[PDB]
């Protein structure tokens, strides 16, 4: 019971630190769950962007609820030479709006 | 049954000339005295001969076997030729010393200067009391068809392929009328779908 | 003395190309929710200007971070605990949501259902998400300044302008602008958490994530103008405040933030940096505000030092952590080369999110110039970016260590140019810097290189520590309701259970 | 790393005295025959290498165990790599693990290239190896190729520039190159088959 | 006539190797949670054996499934709903938890623990995870008979063994084992629906999947009697029932399931099946238990006619779904070769996973044999399982269906191997089945080759159909707790509102 | 094609089916079409440019390969730059190391 959690008040009070600054608390922290919960996804699926820019990025489409909700840039490109910077990330503010069209 | 089959009745191209480039079954064996009759000794080198086959290097490390031309010869491919040397070992079939083309022979049969009797261990008798036997001999004597050699240390041998005694361990009749061998498949003989039946007891009929 | 850890973050600003790709993703994954559609946990600013909302680095107008008292202690801007509770039933500083701008969408399916026989070409005109009416003209965004969008006299109110004679910057041929992107700087002494009357908002222990209790929060809206960063939106729909959470649920397993991984021009920097908890009060009330850079330096602990690892140990710090302090790019660019600056360390907040200032085009002269210290190569001097604009950013007005962070870049520069152009080794302009050549050689690997496993070296939160991972990993996400999660007391009104507890207790001890 | 400085005065610069069983695949695999002579029976003499195991001498640096242990050694350069009775130089291989492990900036393996992680392992595996860098693969066949008088490299000169490396792996797993270490294919239109460059190479099999 | 679609399943039994790695993967995903601990909603089974829970074929002991009554009129063997009603004080027919097994765990902690100068070698004990007590012997265990683990009097009590003389198959020489996987069915005509007196259960429109609603659920257990395949398994400690949800979260992106696309063997297969919902109870009461297997047949569709097209397009079904429909390897097994046979049509439920039987070595014979019309390979009349248990299984004892199933496997063999062996084209064995050459290589094509395309032809549930996927797709997964999930009425007692939807109504219309 | 004007020939039914005739024909992209192509520019030439794609002879890229990790392609006569992993791809570079003249 949340109600009665209140109730431990003091109990739940740890060492103080920084001359009396602050506290460390042990307390409850579930409801974090509420934006893990939101981050998880079905499943990840390569695709890329048929438009004009010559980008030519690959992308990891996220899928939630069966249904598309986000993209990140795919960051395993094949490396180039050491002696040379590597593609990952690659992308762009334009692509990484794209997921909003599909239910818009 | 295969080598009965496949090999001697009714002779398998395929099989044939694989066992003939592939295998050791051409090679030549020396044959040891004992008290009535041979064993299978160690397998003739090149440097066993006179000319060491003309073979330099690593003689006693390359084996030999007769062309289709009753001629003796060391074959590439040998061990020998390896180390110490370049160029030969290979599985081409050609003649070490020569370098030129040529056909091993599998078996003695029909060029023998006579024929020996060769003991063969056989331990199909022995065993506890949990698994079948079939009692025949400790050592199965078998008709093989042999060559005497001059050797370089002037001394005198008797030689056989490995087919030869292939054939002769797995009990095969070869029309040298060998005691130990089948005159059928039904007959219980060191190597038989009969005698295979006793000790593992699978019906006979399944094994051929 | 009490060590702690967290992931910092550095910003390259010098590679920054202000694209935004960053604000993008992260409003997809957290913030697409009606009621904080306006609000971006990651923003990206074009400089000069005021930014995002209006003018929040006027801290006269806002009341954020902290001061230092007379008598040497701190209080937060807003005022000491009696103040601010003074002010809760009215917040008399609060940024309205026109200091943001009023949120809008269109409406494009009027270009499907137009009528037959319309006079003119169907259209999508503006409507408001906050009242959906109609809005005769958008006249605000997140963003209305990109690349000096606006007449230079409004950009240049642009707090960082003062103290310079900025005129001259209104002429074409000395224009300039500058890149920055920001989220919550996840600092050591938020002011947020300080300035919260129901507590609901704290620093994880583990990790340094500053959060937000979306249970305990009471929607008091204090922590807002508390923040001198503004990095706290109210979400007007739920009555709770929400913030830049760094992406906790990535963290926590290792990866990158969203606006790390998916930074276009491979700009951010993610490292852990071990600091003394005890010390932060210490720091944060240094006398001279131009010493709060250098009094959190000293905050910062050495991951390479036998005597910080076992006091590290002794505190419960993960020995992946502590490895991964070990090979920290933030820790490096921070401590080490002294190219990454805190952002507005006035505050007094020590900010745990820093950036290492950008070079420039070389600025105007009477002619195309000479060869400098470092041949064709600029040299400090000569960038169009006024230094103390910078210093004004990000060193508390003081312009030696962004003097020293962008002579070192560029030393960086004019020494490998004569390696990889001439084939020669010439260390000059590093050792004009205080700079060894294996200094620069490995500035080289993760400024210029900078390899996905040099970027971000983050290591675990360890959620199985003090914790029970085993019926969490086989329970978790059964989100049928069992309206027992997010207490420690057992009992609960309805007679249930937790779906990822093991209620049968072993008799076998 | 440990024992690296625990031994410090205990064991330093020593000389080691190996046994070392006479190996097949090695020329002294030729060692007795026409018969078995035991030299503790005064049957022949105590050689070394064909009578009796190789005595061979190792010097070990105790104190550089672990400065050993964390770079790749030079007897890769200096010698070179091989097995199965073939040899090949292995150089190109190591200026390019210097450039993607890294290198030791000072201590006993100073330049060295660098095995600190599990991956920097896992790269001079892949890197050196016949059946992971097509550059290693045609120059193992050649070295085949002289004891045969046979070219074999026409087995992997199609495969030549491919090299498989750590992260692709983590992408998608790789199908290796056929290699002389073996006796199969790994091509695109006959499975892998053991015995199969014997018969259709005529590479002789071991014995 | 109302067209609906579904994904079925087919299991080919011929390529059964019985691992259980759909098992292992379905616990670790669905239910290792305390409560379900002892259920697997897939589970393999070593036949002959009575299987999990024990003896669950028998219907005259745990009443499942639907009886025809004289009046032609179907009803649950449970009982009619007056009858049901009656029982729920207590469920005289529900199984108990030893019919399954008693849940265990181990005391590995011991072999940890254990104190210093122990007499003998610690050890880790078993502990019920019902009680937390130390079970002196483990007795049971859901897969208890695997590979004829038990005496052949024991196992051969088997249901399935009706009307067989099976005293020959005591005989070391005739022994014979199969493997049975198997999951809920998603049953055309589900006994479990229509045995909940809460309605709770139901079967999803748009693709036929059967699911216990977990809010709904009361617990009255009647259900799990109700299943004639027991594949509903109560939850102990919610005190509500679950079962197999076919993996609907996979299925509605067009994933196959968790069993499915992790079966080792290669033996599943998933593909759409239209049927006509409104012959469900035509075919399901259909006189002659012998004829519900071709009653079930003529409820499918052929998805390549366009008068069902057309048909299904006018009801709804998506046309992806169609387009899944006229390639899926289900219907080809089950309508066009006549490979796939239902599981048990007799308890009249009109199952959805179907089998083909497998194949076996020839029976022991006085001699090695001879060449029969098959040559070196199998004929029909040689297999060592006797037909006769598999039609029990499989076709209400109906021989023939089977027989059929069998011979065109090995008249595909008898042809393939005429090819690639002697290089030759020999028909003989296909004609002898009706089968063309054509069939004969698609055959092969599905059942040999196998690719992950044609194994599994699932198309997307299509989420956004009838529904709000945007402002879903923008705030699913915040689970913060707004209370207004699960109602269709707005007004809620917390006065909040949900965080996945918009309130602010547009008034531009 | 079981039957009909186009009998006997590959079939186009799925994209994935046209996206592998893609793959399949072009030299980019299939080392064996690589060498062929440049075997034909070699007669014009009178200089062998075979040892351009001879090392990657066997390689084909295919879609699902693709979908796994992107692919980098093969040196194609197409061009006039290497896809090579000692020297970058550079416009040109084949005129100027291989004396292929520029088509003027
Ligand atoms: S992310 Fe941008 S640049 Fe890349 S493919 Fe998409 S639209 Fe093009
Ligand atoms: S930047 Fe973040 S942690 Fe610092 S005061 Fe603002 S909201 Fe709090
Ligand atoms: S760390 Fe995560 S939550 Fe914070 S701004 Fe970046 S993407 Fe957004
Ligand atoms: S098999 Fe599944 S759908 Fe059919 S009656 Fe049982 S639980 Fe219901
Ligand atoms: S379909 Fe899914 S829930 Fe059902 S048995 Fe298979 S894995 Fe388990
Ligand atoms: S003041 Fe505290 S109560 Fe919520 S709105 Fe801010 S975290
Ligand atoms: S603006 Fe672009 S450069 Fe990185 S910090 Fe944001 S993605
Ligand atoms: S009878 Fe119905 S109430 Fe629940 S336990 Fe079964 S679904
Ligand atoms: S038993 Fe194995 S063969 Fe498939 S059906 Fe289950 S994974």
């Amino acid at each position: 019971s949340k109600f009665l959690d209140r109730f431990r008040y003091a109990k739940q009070k740890g060492e103080t630190f920084a001359d009396g600054h602050g506290q460390l608390l042990n307390t409850n922290r579930d409801w974090e769950d509420g934006y893990r919960q939101r981050w998880q996804h079905d499943k990840i699926v390569r695709s890329t962007h048929g438009v004009n820019c010559t980008g030519s990025c690959s992308w990891k489409i996220y899928v939630k609820n069966g249904l598309v909700t986000w993209e990140t840039q795919q960051t395993d490109y094949p490396r180039t030479r050491p002696d040379l910077p590597n593609h990952e990330p690659r992308g762009c503010p334009r692509g990484a709006s794209y997921s909003w069209y599909l239910y818009s | 049954v295969m080598l009965r089959e496949f090999h001697l009745d009714n002779p398998s191209q395929y099989f044939t000339d694989y066992v003939r480039r592939y295998t050791d079954m051409p090679m030549l064996v020396m044959l040891e005295e004992r008290d009535g009759y041979y064993a299978a000794g160690r397998m003739l080198r090149a440097a066993d001969l006179v000319a060491a086959l003309g073979q330099e290097n690593n003689p006693e490390w390359k084996t030999v076997a007769f062309n289709t031309n009753g001629e003796m010869v060391a074959p590439n491919g040998s061990i020998g030729f390896r180390w110490g040397e370049k160029g030969k070992w290979n599985l081409e079939q050609r003649d070490g010393k020569t370098g030129e083309e040529t056909e091993l022979q599998l078996s003695l049969l029909g060029s023998q200067d006579e024929i020996a009797e060769v003991g063969f261990p056989y331990f199909g008798g022995d065993g506890t009391e949990h698994f079948n036997k079939v009692e025949l001999e400790n050592v199965l004597l078998h008709k093989l068809p042999v060559k005497r050699l001059q050797l370089a240390d002037g001394s005198t041998a008797l030689v056989t392929t490995v087919y030869d005694l292939t054939l002769a361990n797995y009990g095969l009749e070869r029309g040298l009328n060998d005691v130990n061998c089948a005159t059928s498949y039904d007959d219980v003989k060191a190597y038989t779908p009969a005698w295979a039946e006793q000790i593992t007891g699978v019906s006979r009929s399944q094994i051929i | 003395m009490k060590i702690r850890s967290q992931v910092g973050m550095v910003l390259n600003l010098d590679k920054a190309i202000g694209c935004h790709t960053c604000s993008v993703t992260c409003k997809n994954v957290w913030t697409s929710r009606e009621g904080v559609e306006y609000a971006w946990f990651n923003n990206v600013e074009t400089k000069p200007g005021q930014g995002f909302p209006t003018d929040w680095e006027n801290q006269e107008k806002y009341k954020g971070g902290w001061i230092r008292k007379i008598n040497g202690k701190l209080q937060p801007r807003m005022g000491n605990r009696a103040m601010l509770l003074g002010k809760i039933f009215a917040n008399p500083h609060l940024p309205g949501i026109d200091d943001y701008y009023e949120p809008f969408d269109f409406d494009y399916q009027n270009l499907h259902t137009a009528p037959e026989g319309s006079k003119s070409q169907p259209i999508a005109r503006p409507r408001s998400l906050i009242t959906g009416e109609r809005m005769a003209k958008i006249e605000k965004g997140p963003n209305w300044e990109d690349d000096l969008g606006g007449e230079f006299d409004k950009l240049a109110k642009d707090k960082n302008f003062d103290n310079i004679q900025k005129a001259m910057y209104s002429q074409f041929e000395n224009t300039f602008m500058m890149y920055l992107p920001r989220l919550c700087e996840h600092c050591l002494n938020p002011a947020c958490v300080a300035t919260c009357p129901s507590g609901a908002i704290y620093k994880r222990e583990e990790d340094g994530i500053v959060l937000i209790d979306q249970d305990k929060c009471r929607g008091w809206r204090m922590c807002i103008t508390g923040c001198p960063y503004k990095k706290i939106y109210f979400n007007w729909k739920s009555g709770k405040s929400e913030k830049c959470i760094f992406c906790y649920p990535r963290i926590e397993a290792g990866q990158p933030t969203v606006c790390s991984e998916t930074c276009v021009g491979r700009i951010r920097y993610l490292g852990v940096l071990l600091y003394d908890a005890d010390a932060i009060e210490r720091a944060a009330s240094t006398e001279n505000e131009k010493d709060l850079y250098q009094r959190q330096l000293d905050v910062f602990l050495d991951p390479n030092d036998p005597k910080v690892i076992e006091q590290a140990i002794k505190d419960g710090i993960p020995l992946s952590v502590i490895e991964a302090a070990q090979q920290s790019p933030v820790y490096k660019m921070a401590m080490e080369w002294k190219l990454a600056l805190p952002l507005h360390p006035e505050y007094r907040t020590l900010p745990m999110v820093w950036y290492v200032p950008p070079l420039s085009p070389i600025q105007s002269a009477a002619d195309a110039g000479e060869l400098g210290s470092n041949g064709i190569l600029p040299d400090v001097e000569s960038l169009r970016i006024p230094v103390q604009y910078l210093a004004n950013l990000l060193t508390a007005g003081d312009t030696k260590p962004v003097l020293r962070a962008l002579k070192r870049m560029l030393a960086m520069r004019h020494y490998k140019r004569a390696e990889t152009v001439d084939g020669k080794v010439d260390t000059r302009a590093l050792e004009e810097v205080g700079l060894t050549e294996a200094q620069a050689q490995e500035m080289y690997r993760y400024l210029a290189i900078a390899n996905y496993e040099d970027r971000f070296v983050v290591p675990s939160s360890h959620r199985e520590l003090a914790r029970e991972a085993f019926p969490e990993k086989n329970g978790c996400g059964f989100t049928f309701g069992d309206g027992c999660h997010g207490s420690d007391t057992k009992f609960n009104l309805f007679n249930s259970r937790r779906i990822d507890a093991i209620d049968v207790t072993s008799k076998t001890e | 790393k440990k024992f690296s400085e625990v031994c410090v005065g205990h064991l330093g610069k020593e000389t080691d005295i190996v046994t070392l069983p006479i190996q097949h695949d090695s020329a002294a695999e030729l060692a007795q025959p026409l018969d078995v002579k035991d030299w503790k029976k005064g049957e022949c003499d105590l050689i070394p290498g064909k009578t009796a195991p190789h005595i061979m001498v190792v010097e070990r640096d105790y104190p550089a165990t672990y400065e050993r242990f964390t770079s790749i050694g030079p007897l890769m350069e200096k010698i070179g790599n091989g097995g199965k009775g073939i040899a090949w130089n292995t150089q190109s291989e190591m200026d390019l693990l210097r450039k993607l492990n890294y290198t030791k900036a000072e201590g006993p393996a100073k330049g060295q290239p660098m095995l600190n992680t599990a991956i920097d392992a896992a790269e001079m595996i892949l890197t050196l190896a016949p059946e992971t860098n097509g550059q290693v693969a045609v120059k193992a066949w050649a070295a085949l190729s002289e004891f045969t008088g046979r070219d074999h490299t026409h087995l992997a000169l199609n495969k030549e520039d491919e090299k498989i490396r750590f992260r692709d792996i983590q992408a998608q797993p790789r199908k290796i190159i056929s290699s002389p270490t073996w006796s199969g294919l790994e091509d695109e239109h006959v499975s892998y088959n053991a015995g199969y460059t014997n018969v259709h190479e005529l590479i002789p099999w071991r014995t």
